Parts: structure tokens; C-alpha cells; sequence
């Protein structure tokens, strides 16, 4: 006969990024504030977060 | 809007931790199937490997 | 083409203008010896997927990625390298690719 085969139901998933990180926090943590006249922008593509 | 490259990370893939000693689905590194994991020691492994 | 950073030449490196950065799905940075001697590569797509391998030192070649796109790549060339230190005059050294 057969017996009990119930499957589990956690999952463990890796891989490798393939990307590297946007790097928001090093960005926001900058030691210069600029000031609310210049407001210098930042673009960020092909990263993640 | 769910389109370009700039994915999150958070969604589905929490990084948790390994559960050595029971079975579970393994879904890594483009490979599915089933088993038990556990803790070794080893060094032949290579950067690209 | 693409100009050479130690003895440049009196032009500069132009071979793609862009205002934006573009979208890309892969760019990733690789150390390699700088004493090496001999360098190669291995390039092939198949069932869609295109790979890449690098090897600076040694017989077999390491690996580097395996990317999705979906389509069939046909052509492939290798730009000039522009520069002044290549000539007789200069050091005896060539290019071969
Ligand atoms: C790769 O090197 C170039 C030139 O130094 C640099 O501009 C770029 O940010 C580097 N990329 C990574 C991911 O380190």
C-alpha cells in the first residue's frame, strides 16, 4: 500500500540578482545637504532596491 | 508601471533562512525539485561556481 | 571606434551618443590579471539563451553569465583600437584579435 506522501509547504528560493543595487540609502545619507535653491536630482536605472 | 528593469526585491524572494533537517522545495539557482538540506564545510568551490 | 587611454591619440572615443541611459538588463564589472599573457573567450546562444566565458590564465575558461533575450543575435565585429604607441617607430607591438 501506499503510504503518507503529504508535500511540505515552505519554499526556499535563491538566485543571483544579476543586478547590482540602486544605492538609495548612500545617496540620502549624503554628509552635503544641498539647499532648496539648487535641488540637485539624482536619476537611477538599471539597479535595485 | 511593471514594465522596464528597476525590480523590487521584497515581493517574493525574503531570503530565508535555511531549515536544515527537514524536506522542502527547492527553487534555486534555476533548478526545482525536493530535499532535506544540510551543514558542511567545504572549499573547492570556485568564484563563477 | 574606440581610442586607447595611455598615448591617446589626437582624437577622441565616439561610437554611440546618448542623452539618456538607456535601459539595460545586464552591466557588471570583471578584475582579470594585468600581467597576463594570453586571454580567451567563449561566446554561443542556444534555445534562445546566450552565454559567456572568460579566461585570463590557464587551459579551461571560466564563467561570466547566462542572459535571456529571446531573439537570435547574427553579427558580431570587434571596433579598431586608435592609437600612436602601435606603430614601427614606436615599441614593436601589434594587434591581434
Ligand atoms: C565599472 O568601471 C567603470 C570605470 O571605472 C565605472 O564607471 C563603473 O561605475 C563600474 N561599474 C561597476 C558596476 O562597478
Amino acid at each position: 500500500l501506499s503510504g503518507f506522501t503529504v508535500k511540505p509547504v515552505a519554499t526556499v528560493y535563491r538566485r543571483i540578482p544579476n543586478l547590482p543595487d540602486c544605492d538609495i540609502d548612500n545617496w540620502l545619507n549624503n554628509v552635503s545637504v544641498p539647499s532648496p535653491l539648487n535641488w540637485e536630482r539624482r536619476i537611477f536605472s538599471n539597479c535595485n532596491f | 508601471i511593471n514594465s522596464g528593469t528597476t525590480c523590487s526585491n521584497d515581493l517574493l524572494y525574503s531570503n530565508t533562512e535555511i531549515s536544515t533537517g527537514v524536506c522542502v522545495n527547492y527553487d534555486l539557482y534555476g533548478i526545482t525539485g525536493q530535499g532535506i538540506f544540510k551543514e558542511v564545510s567545504a572549499a573547492y568551490y570556485n568564484n563563477w561556481q | 571606434h574606440t581610442v586607447c587611454k595611455s598615448k591617446g591619440s589626437i582624437r577622441n572615443e565616439s561610437w554611440h551618443i546618448d542623452s539618456s541611459e538607456p535601459l539595460c538588463l545586464f552591466k557588471k564589472n570583471f578584475t582579470y590579471n594585468v600581467s597576463a599573457d594570453w586571454l580567451y573567450f567563449h561566446f554561443y546562444q542556444e534555445r534562445g539563451v546566450f552565454y559567456a566565458y572568460y579566461a585570463d590564465v590557464g587551459m579551461p575558461t571560466t564563467f561570466l553569465f547566462s542572459l535571456y533575450l529571446g531573439t537570435i543575435l547574427s553579427h558580431y565585429y570587434v571596433m579598431p583600437l586608435t592609437c600612436n604607441a602601435i606603430s614601427s617607430n614606436t615599441d614593436n607591438e601589434t594587434l591581434e584579435y
